[PDB]
C-alpha cells in the first residue's frame, strides 16, 4: 500500500516530464510494479554494501555505490 | 470620605499585568 | 509514582515558569505598560487615600493605554491575602 | 446448490456489541509538458517516496535507517529512471501511429532496453 | 437538596453483623476461555479464588462446589430452543447452526468455545445453589463469582453473557422470599435482569451503570417498569470517571431509600469488576475501596444476600477487588500486602491488594446527580 502512495498524478507528472501526452489508465499500475522491482534492485545492493560495513544505517554514498554497480551512475550525491 | 489606614488595595491593569498575575496564581 | 498521578499538573512547571518570566519581561519593556505599574507603586506606597484618589488613579491608568483595551481591578486585602479580580473592560469609559 | 457467505458475520448488529473558457484536451497537457520540462524539482512527493523505501527495504534488512541524502538519492535515481523509460515509451508509441502510452508500449521498451 | 458531597469514609466492618458465608467455586470454571482476542476471561475467577485460599479466608467460610445445571433448570428463564442450541453448539459444528447463530446472537461478540455449555452450567448451578442455601438458612451470605451473566436474555446471548444465572438465582430466591432486591454495580446496565423482572413488583432491579452511548444502551432514568412492576426498576445513569466519594454519595442514599421503602427479604448484588478504574471496557474511576464499599454497605442491613461477581476484564483488578469484598463479608479487612499465590506475577509493580484509581475527570457533577437522585427518590415513594 505504500506503493499505492506513488499516486496517479505523480505518475502523470513523470510522464509529462517524459513528454507523454496521453497516458493510458492501465499504465499507472504498471509503472508501480516496474518502479518497485527497480528500487528493489538498488536498495538490495544498497544494503549488501551496508551490511558489509557492518553499518546498520544506510548512506547516500552506498546508494550511489549500488547505482554504480547496476550501471547508472548518479552524480551529485558524493563519490 | 477619607479612608485612613487602608487594608483593601486596588491594582488597575491592562491585559499584560493581568496575564502575568494569572500565571503567578 | 510518588503522588499516585495527583501531581500531573506539575508536569509543565518549567514551561509555565518560563511563560511567567516572559510575561514579566514584556511587562517592564512595553510602552503604556510600565507606567501602569509605576502608578500601582505610587498607590501602594502612599496609603491613607480617599475614594477620589481611587477614581483619579483609575482614569490616569486608563489614559495611559488605548481606548479599546481591557481593564482589570485586582483587589488585594492584607488581612487574608484574598485577590479579587474584576472585569471592567470598556465599562468605566 | 452453490452457496456463498458475504456478511462474514456470525451475528448481526455487530456495532451494538460490547466488543466558461475551457481548453481543448491536450493544450494544457503540452503547456505542462513545457512546465515539467523546464523545471528541475522532484515530482514524486518525498514522504510518500521515503515510505516506499522503508516498506520495501524492510525485506532485505530490518531496522535499516536511511541517511536523508539517501532517500533523496533514491528519489533522484527513480525519477531519472522513469523519465528515461517514459521518453522511450513515448517513442514506442509514436512508432505505432499513436499518441497514447499504453502498458504494452512499456513491456516492449524494457525488452529492447534489455532490462528484462 | 438530595445529593450531598461527602468524602469517602474508610471501610469499617460491623462486629455485630457476623454472617455465615458460603463460597461457591468449581475448579473448572477457569479452564474455559472465550477466545484468543477476547476480553472476557473466566480465568479471573480462579486467581480471585487463589487470593481467597492464600489469605486464609477458607477458615471463616464454607467452600462448596455447586452441581452444574441441567438443560431444564436453565429453562426456568430461557426458552427450550436457546438452551438446546447452547448445549449443542461447538466451534466444530458452527456451520451447522447459522440460522440459530444470528437468532440467538451467538458467534460474534459472544463466541462459541467448546466448554460453553459446561461454563454456563457451572455459573447457573452456583447461582441457584447460593440462592437455595440462602432459602434454607444454611448461610447468610452466598458468594458465587462463577456467574454474574446479567446481560443474557430469554432467547439471546449478549454482552459476553449466555446463561442469565442471576435470573435463575432470583427465581430460586422468590420461592422462599416475597421481595428480592437486585443491585447491579457493574458499569454496564443489567439489561437482562431488569428486562426479566420488568413487569413484577416482587423483584426490584437497581442498576448503577454508565449511561451514554455505552453498552447496552438501555438504562434511561425513565425506565421504571411497566404494569405491576412500575417504579420497581431503578436506573441510576452515571457519567465517566466517577470516583469513590461520588459513587458512595450516589449509592448509599439510593440503596438506603430502597431498603426503608421497598423492604426486601433477599438481596442479589452484582459485583462487576468493570466498574473499577483501569478496566478494558469500563469507564469509571473506582478504586477497590470504592467498589467494596457498596458490598460493605449492603452488608450492614442484615438481609440475607447473594454476592455474585459479574464483569471485570482486567483480571488482576477484579481478582483483587473480589478478594477484598469476600474478606469484607467475613467481618475482616485484609491487609494491603498480597500473599504468595501461583498468579503473583499479575499484580505488579507493588504486589499489594489495592487498585489505584486514575486521575481522570469526575464529570458527574453534583447538580446532575442531585436531579437523578431526586427523580429516583420521587419514583420510590410508591413502593411502600
Ligand atoms: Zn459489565
Amino acid at each position: 500500500d505504500n506503493i499505492q502512495g506513488i499516486t496517479k498524478p505523480a505518475i502523470r507528472r513523470l510522464a509529462r516530464r517524459g513528454g507523454v501526452k496521453r497516458i493510458s489508465g492501465l499504465i499507472y499500475e504498471e509503472t508501480r510494479g516496474v518502479l518497485k522491482v527497480f528500487l528493489e534492485n538498488v536498495i538490495r545492493d544498497a544494503v549488501t554494501y551496508t551490511e558489509h560495513a557492518k553499518r546498520k544505517t544506510v548512506t547516500a554514498m552506498d546508494v550511489v555505490y549500488a547505482l554504480k554497480r547496476q550501471g547508472r551512475t548518479l552524480y551529485g550525491f558524493g563519490g | 470620605g477619607i479612608i485612613q489606614n487602608r487594608s483593601i488595595f486596588n491594582l488597575f491593569a491592562n491585559t499584560n499585568i493581568y496575564i502575568f498575575f494569572r500565571h503567578w496564581t | 509514582q510518588a503522588y499516585n498521578n495527583k501531581a500531573f499538573k506539575l508536569y509543565t512547571i518549567d514551561k509555565v515558569t518560563q511563560s511567567l518570566v516572559k510575561h514579566a519581561h514584556t511587562l517592564m519593556t512595553d510602552a503604556k505598560t510600565a507606567e501602569i505599574m509605576a502608578l500601582f507603586v505610587k498607590d501602594r506606597n502612599a496609603s491613607t487615600t480617599s475614594a477620589k484618589d481611587q477614581i483619579i488613579y483609575r482614569l490616569q491608568v486608563r489614559s495611559h493605554m488605548s481606548n479599546t483595551e481591557n481593564m482589570f481591578r485586582i483587589e488585594f486585602d492584607k488581612r487574608t491575602l484574598h485577590v479579587s479580580i474584576q472585569y471592567i473592560a470598556l465599562d468605566d469609559l | 446448490a452453490r452457496t456463498k457467505q458475504t456478511a462474514r458475520k456470525s451475528t448481526g448488529g455487530k456495532a451494538p456489541r460490547k466488543q466558461p473558457h475551457r481548453y481543448r484536451p491536450g493544450t494544457v497537457a503540452l503547456r505542462e509538458i513545457r512546465r515539467y520540462q523546464k523545471s528541475t524539482e522532484l515530482l514524486i512527493r518525498k514522504l510518500p517516496f521515503q515510505r516506499l523505501v522503508r516498506e520495501i527495504a524492510q525485506d532485505f534488512k530490518t531496522d535499516l535507517r536511511f541517511q536523508s541524502s539517501a532517500v533523496m538519492a533514491l528519489q533522484e535515481a527513480s525519477e531519472a529512471y522513469l523519465v528515461a523509460l517514459f521518453e522511450d515509451t513515448n517513442l514506442a508509441a509514436i512508432h505505432a501511429k499513436r499518441v497514447t502510452i499504453m502498458p504494452k508500449d512499456i513491456q516492449l521498451a524494457r525488452r529492447i532496453r534489455g532490462e528484462r | 437538596m438530595v445529593y450531598e458531597a461527602t468524602p469517602f469514609d474508610p471501610i469499617t466492618v460491623k462486629p455485630s453483623d457476623k454472617r455465615r458465608v458460603a463460597y461457591f467455586y468449581d475448579a473448572d470454571v477457569g479452564n474455559y476461555a472465550y477466545g484468543a482476542g477476547h476480553p472476557m476471561k473466566p480465568h479471573r475467577i480462579r486467581m480471585a479464588h487463589s487470593l481467597i485460599m492464600n489469605y486464609g479466608l477458607y477458615k471463616k467460610m464454607e467452600i462448596y462446589r455447586a452441581k452444574p445445571a441441567t438443560k431444564q433448570e436453565m429453562c426456568q428463564f430461557h426458552t427450550d430452543e436457546y438452551i438446546d442450541f447452547l448445549s449443542r453448539v461447538t466451534p466444530d459444528n458452527l456451520e451447522m447452526f447459522k440460522r440459530e447463530s444470528v437468532k440467538f446472537n451467538v458467534g460474534d461478540d459472544c463466541p462459541v468455545f467448546d466448554g460453553l455449555y459446561e461454563y454456563c452450567s457451572i455459573s447457573g448451578g452456583g447461582s441457584m445453589e447460593g440462592a437455595a442455601r440462602l432459602n434454607r438458612g444454611k448461610c447468610d451470605v452466598a458468594v458465587n463469582y462463577a456467574g454474574g451473566l446479567h446481560h443474557a436474555k430469554k432467547s439471546e446471548a449478549s454482552g459476553f453473557c449466555y446463561l442469565n444465572d442471576i435470573v435463575l438465582g432470583i427465581i430460586e430466591l422468590l420461592r422462599y422470599h416475597p421481595r428480592v432486591l437486585y443491585i447491579d454495580i457493574d458499569v454496564h446496565h443489567g439489561d437482562g435482569v431488569e428486562e426479566a423482572f420488568y413487569t413484577t413488583d416482587r423483584v426490584m432491579t437497581c442498576s448503577f451503570h454508565k449511561y451514554g452511548e455505552f453498552f447496552p444502551g438501555t438504562g434511561e432514568l425513565r425506565d421504571i417498569g411497566v404494569g405491576a412492576g412500575k417504579n420497581y426498576a431503578v436506573n441510576v445513569p452515571l457519567r465517566d470517571g466517577i470516583d469513590d466519594a461520588t459513587y458512595r454519595s450516589v449509592f448509599e442514599p439510593v440503596i438506603k431509600k430502597i431498603m426503608e421503602w421497598y423492604q426486601p427479604s433477599a438481596v442479589v448484588l452484582q459485583c462487576g469488576g468493570d466498574s473499577l478504574s483501569g478496566d478494558r471496557l469500563g469507564c469509571f474511576n473506582l478504586s477497590m475501596e470504592g467498589h467494596a464499599n457498596c458490598v460493605n454497605y449492603v452488608k450492614s442491613f442484615g438481609i440475607p444476600m447473594m454476592v455474585v461477581g459479574g464483569g471485570g476484564y482486567t483480571m488482576r483488578n477484579v481478582a483483587r477487588t473480589w478478594c477484598f469484598e469476600t474478606g469484607l463479608l467475613n467481618n475482616v479487612v485484609l491487609d494491603k500486602d498480597l500473599p504468595y499465590n501461583e498468579y503473583y506475577e499479575y499484580y505488579g509493580p507493588d504486589y499489594k491488594l489495592s487498585v489505584r484509581p486514575s486521575n481522570m475527570f469526575n464529570v458527574n457533577t453534583p447538580e446532575y446527580l442531585d436531579k437523578v437522585m431526586t427523580n429516583i427518590f420521587a419514583n420510590l415513594e410508591n413502593t411502600k
